[PDB]
């Protein structure tokens, strides 16, 4: 009975999914436009623990001498430090991560952080440390710039649906939202320079491997 | 109703679906001894040489995209990314 | 109940509450009665949900409850799965349910597979009413000679008077 | 909008529709001692302009029938005040994206 | 397939639009008309008579003629007939669709007996299912048994609004095998009006009635204005299915051989003029009347073999039968 | 078993595999070749292939016409439906005049 009451409904070209009269069942298949083979349980970690664990984790305060980056993590560690327009686009980041955190909040009243979503962002990055065999003793040659504003780029790249009018875009921007918060979360300036010690190269690599992931993991349409 | 060369909105990326049979009327046609266009660095196999020119981006067939509401786009094999 | 709830530092922690689990269903009443919290009040009845908070919270509850259904197994199934399910017996606006309403239909075409061994009912009225068959289906297009446009055929394919 | 307290006169119910265009709604107080817009499973509905009915219907290109749909008597519909014909815009939260928007046109 | 050539584009189905055929239309599209019941021999001199079977129609004889459109029994699809019917008839698979819009509409004037002045009404005009909304005006509808000329407004009911003025009561309509029955009465019980009346409705009636229904009446009702009339669930001018379908079993030479359905279509014919000839001779009325129940009979178990009897009376007395309805039940049971 | 029924074809479809199903499916009949009016969908179009000349009455067609393989079984389901009072419009364009 379930399979003769669905039979006829199928993801088309605009990413919408109809049954035979073309009526429209799911604006975009699964409200996020991805297969289901291709999507893997990952932990949103802006929505655990404490407040202050979030803090240490994320917080980069340059004008800081005890809330920046230490020197040893990156190359122009030293020179950072007071650096009021870096400054700007580190509180970027953070208000972003801060608003994230609540988002998640509500979406997950319950606290729950494991959620199943495409592109596993800690294997890819397991692979770079692997591949470049980057070594945990020296500091990384990545700019705060490099970081900042190449997450910020990679996410406009992130596509479901392509339409140019306002409508499209907006439903765009829902689709990669849950995905953007992961995103944003796993490649935080801290994270990237103190956790995983990715140098420019290694963090080049890992930003094109999530596109290239990700569009390969958009569901085809003509799928029954 | 076609939409122009600009204006696709369409993934720019080829669909498994579409991989598929455009493998398989390629293949159906070496079946039939039609003119091969690439070099069979020792291929027999039909399907195994319509593989290779899909590779070599040598085969000359258009993808028909049907939109629900009538309209349509063209994309041709060559233009497809293919990477699945 | 034990209850996920943040705490001042942040962190999630345990905090207990009473709960009452009913035998019998009155939402609207029982939703009004002071001392409780109308925001977070419940039913397994989809169908009241429906009736008292609307089809989108009739959707949700719908969900709620085939969901329970699979995890009572211990088993998993993809979100979609059971949402595509939930959607299609919500798009009209009413709980449409899915073990055969009609007798003639649900989505099909006065072609697919001669139900009744008086299919020439089904082309009579099919015939009176001016029904329009798609063609989207498998068995219609198998009387067709043709190819349903589905996966594989979900589009056309032509000669490129591109190719050098 | 007139709210009542028990019931009214089904003779009295028929003088509703007879004012056109202004139109006229009747609420029974029990039906509004709670606020259902304000439940959980209830996500937040949106009354479209025709202007903004006309963009939606333009970019995805689907006839006003294509739509989902939404009961001219569905308490949410009631509580806006939609008139057959309108559009809401349901943005709900979503464990797949955020945050997924849909379409209802009230029948 | 077929090794010729037709400069015509080939392509595929991707849409069935279903409908009923007008008696315009069945000759429109037409070859021949039809007229004498018997094929083949005339004085003797075998072949075909512009009766049946050749007038336009496939051929056989491995004769490529065939209204220009020469090939062969293999490569023709055959061409239909025409065949027009002394009197209009009711079509099998529609009395019970038939008996129930004239419960719908008013059996004098063709007005539907509840407008969009009754609330019950509205909420039935509303819905999208040509099927069931149609089941939902038929019940609202049957309830009405006078087509009223005045209704209570959206106001006062002390005021009143005026509508298609036709006062005239309404039938009771019970159905007897294939006709259809009325019985009138002044209200159910009040002086000087009981008891009832009992006169069967005739084709032409509802014929004329349905002819009288408004697009936008009898599109409330599933019917479609471009394909599907109301009217045209009645029979006028019935089309002759081509040699393809109705076969012709010649063992070489010199025997004779001819399909059932083409049987069947002879006793159409002939009780279709054997009715014609009481008019241009004048007749009585009941006798005029056994006429056209005959014919009504035959075009009935044409189609359909489910009726007060059975039919099998060609060539046969053994007494054996098929109908198209029945065609397909090894073409809709064997496909 | 060694059957293809519905739960068969049923995973067919998931899979998207089309022309199996069409492969699988189709019966012995042979693929006749008919004509069509562009304006009705019937097939009442005389065909002089020699002298190129389509004409469909009733409609004045002789530009507006296409041509379509289908199982001779279907040919005559269809003109039994003709038979039966019955149109069955066949249509190449799925935008409807909407
Ligand atoms: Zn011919
Ligand atoms: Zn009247
Ligand atoms: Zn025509």
């Amino acid at each position: 009975r379930l399979v003769k009451a669905l039979e006829d409904i199928m993801v088309h070209y605009d990413n919408t999914t109809r049954n035979s009269l073309g009526n429209v069942i799911q604006f975009i298949y699964g409200e996020d436009g991805m297969d289901a083979a291709h999507i893997e349980k990952q932990s949103l970690d802006t929505i655990g623990g404490s407040d202050a664990a979030f803090e240490k984790r994320y917080r980069v305060d340059l004008l800081n001498t005890d809330h920046t980056l230490d020197p040893s993590l990156l190359e122009s560690g030293s020179e950072i430090l007071g650096d009021l327009k870096l400054q700007v686009l580190l509180d970027e980041e953070y208000k972003q991560l801060v608003k994230d955190r609540k988002f998640l909040r509500e979406v997950f009243v319950d606290g729950e952080a494991n959620w199943p979503l495409p592109v596993n962002i800690r294997r890819i990055i397991q692979n770079a440390q692997q591949t470049f065999h980057i070594d945990h003793t020296k500091p990384s040659d990545l700019t705060i710039k490099d970081i900042v504003l190449g997450v910020k780029d990679l996410q406009e790249n992130l596509l479901v649906l392509r339409g140019k009018n306002e409508i499209i875009q907006n439903a765009q921007r829902d689709a990669v939202t849950l995905f953007c918060c992961l995103l944003r979360s796993r490649l935080a300036t801290r994270r990237v320079l103190q956790e995983y010690r990715l140098t420019k190269q290694a963090f080049d690599w890992v930003l094109s491997n999530i596109e290239a992931q990700f569009l390969r993991s958009v569901v085809h349409p003509g799928e029954m | 109703k076609a939409i122009p060369k600009d204006q696709r909105a369409t993934t720019p990326y080829m669909t498994k679906y579409e991989r598929a049979r455009i493998l398989g009327t390629r293949a159906l046609q070496i079946s039939m001894n039609a003119p091969v266009f690439v070099d069979l660095e020792g291929e027999t196999d039909p399907l195994r040489i319509a593989m290779k020119e899909l590779a070599e981006k040598k085969i000359p067939l258009v993808i028909r995209r049907y939109l629900p509401d009538g309209s349509f786009e063209d994309w041709s094999v060559e233009e497809l990314i293919v990477d699945l | 109940y034990d209850r996920k709830v943040p705490s001042p530092t942040g962190e999630y922690v345990k905090e207990p509450e009473w709960v009452l689990e009913t035998d019998g269903v009155n939402l609207s009443e029982v939703m009004t009665v002071p001392g409780i919290d109308p925001t977070r009040i419940y039913t397994n009845s989809f169908i009241d949900i429906m009736e008292v908070l609307g089809i989108e919270a009739g959707r949700a509850a719908l969900y709620k409850e085939v969901y329970n259904v699979i995890a009572s197994d211990g088993s998993y199934v993809n979100y979609r799965h059971m949402a595509l399910l939930v959607d299609v017996m919500t798009t009209q606006g009413g709980l449409t349910s899915v073990t055969r309403h009609g007798f003639n239909r649900s989505n099909t075409g006065a072609l697919m597979r001669c139900s009744f061994e008086e299919t020439v009912e089904i082309l009579f009225e099919a015939g009176a009413s001016a029904e329009l068959d798609d063609c989207r289906g498998v068995s219609e297009n198998v009387i067709l000679g043709q190819m349903a446009p589905i996966g594989t055929g979900a589009f056309d394919v032509m000669i490129d008077e591109e190719s050098l | 909008i007139f709210v009542y307290q028990n019931n009214i006169t089904p003779s009295a119910m028929k003088l509703v529709p007879s004012i056109p265009p202004a139109t006229i709604e009747t609420f029974n107080e029990a039906a509004l001692v709670v606020n259902i817009t304000h439940h959980e499973l209830v996500p937040k509905h949106i009354r479209l302009s025709s202007d903004e009915k006309r963009e939606l219907l333009k970019r995805y290109r689907l006839k006003e029938s294509q739509l989902p749909r939404i009961q001219r008597a569905d308490p949410v519909a009631l509580y806006l005040g939609l008139k057959r014909g309108e559009v809401v815009k349901i943005i709900r939260k979503s464990e797949t994206s955020g945050r997924y928007a849909s379409y209802r046109i009230c029948m | 397939v077929g090794q010729q050539y037709s400069s015509a584009p080939l392509r595929t189905v991707k849409e069935v639009q279903f409908g009923l055929f007008s008696p315009e239309e069945v000759r429109a599209i037409s070859v021949a008309k039809i007229r004498f019941p018997e094929t083949m021999d005339e004085t003797q001199t075998r072949a075909k008579i512009g009766g049946l079977n050749d007038p336009r129609l496939g051929s056989i004889d491995r004769n490529l003629k065939c209204q220009t459109c020469q090939e062969g029994m293999n490569e023709c699809p055959g061409h239909f007939g025409h065949i027009d019917l002394a009197k209009p008839v009711f079509h099998v698979g529609f009395i019970a669709k038939i008996k129930k819009v004239c419960e719908c509409v008013c059996m004098h004037c063709g007005k539907l007996l509840l407008d969009e002045h009754n609330e019950l009404m509205r909420q039935a005009l509303a819905i999208k299912d040509s099927k069931k909304r149609f089941a939902a005006i038929w019940t609202l509808c049957k309830t009405k048994m006078v087509c009223e000329t005045d209704v209570p407004s959206e106001d006062d009911p002390t005021q009143l609004v005026s509508r298609g003025g036709c006062g005239n009561t309404q039938p009771t309509i019970r159905k007897d095998g294939l006709k259809l029955v009325g019985s009138w009465k002044k209200d159910r019980a009040t002086g000087d009006a009981d008891e009832p009346e009992l006169r069967v409705l005739s084709t032409e009636e509802i014929l004329n009635i349905f002819k009288h229904i408004s697009v936008k009446d009898f599109t409330s009702l599933g019917f479609n204005e471009v394909f599907s009339r109301p009217e045209w669930m009645i029979l006028t001018c019935l089309p002759v299915p081509p040699p393809p379908v109705r076969p012709s079993i010649s063992f070489n030479e010199s025997q004779r051989g001819e399909d059932d359905l083409t049987f069947k279509l002879a006793d159409i014919l002939k009780a279709n003029i054997s009715l014609e000839t009481l008019e241009h001779n004048g007749a009585p009325h009941h006798a005029i009347e056994e006429a056209e129940s005959l014919l009504q009979f035959h075009v009935a178990t044409y189609m359909d073999n489910d009726i007060a009897g059975q039919p099998q009376a060609l060539q046969k007395s053994g007494r054996p039968v098929k109908s198209i309805r029945a065609r397909l039940k090894g073409k809709e049971g064997r496909i | 078993g060694l059957r293809f029924g519905e739960m068969e074809r049923d995973c067919m479809i998931a899979h998207g595999a089309a022309s199996f199903l069409k492969e699988r499916l189709m019966e012995a009949s042979d693929a006749f070749r008919v004509h069509i009016c562009g304006i009705c969908g019937l097939m009442t179009v005389i065909a002089k292939l020699n002298h190129n000349q389509f004409e469909c009455k009733g409609c004045d067609n002789k530009i507006d016409i296409y041509q379509i393989h289908i199982p001779y079984a279907a040919k005559l389901l269809f003109q039994e439906l003709m038979a039966m009072n019955i149109t069955p419009r066949l249509y190449t364009d799925r935008s409807r005049d909407f």
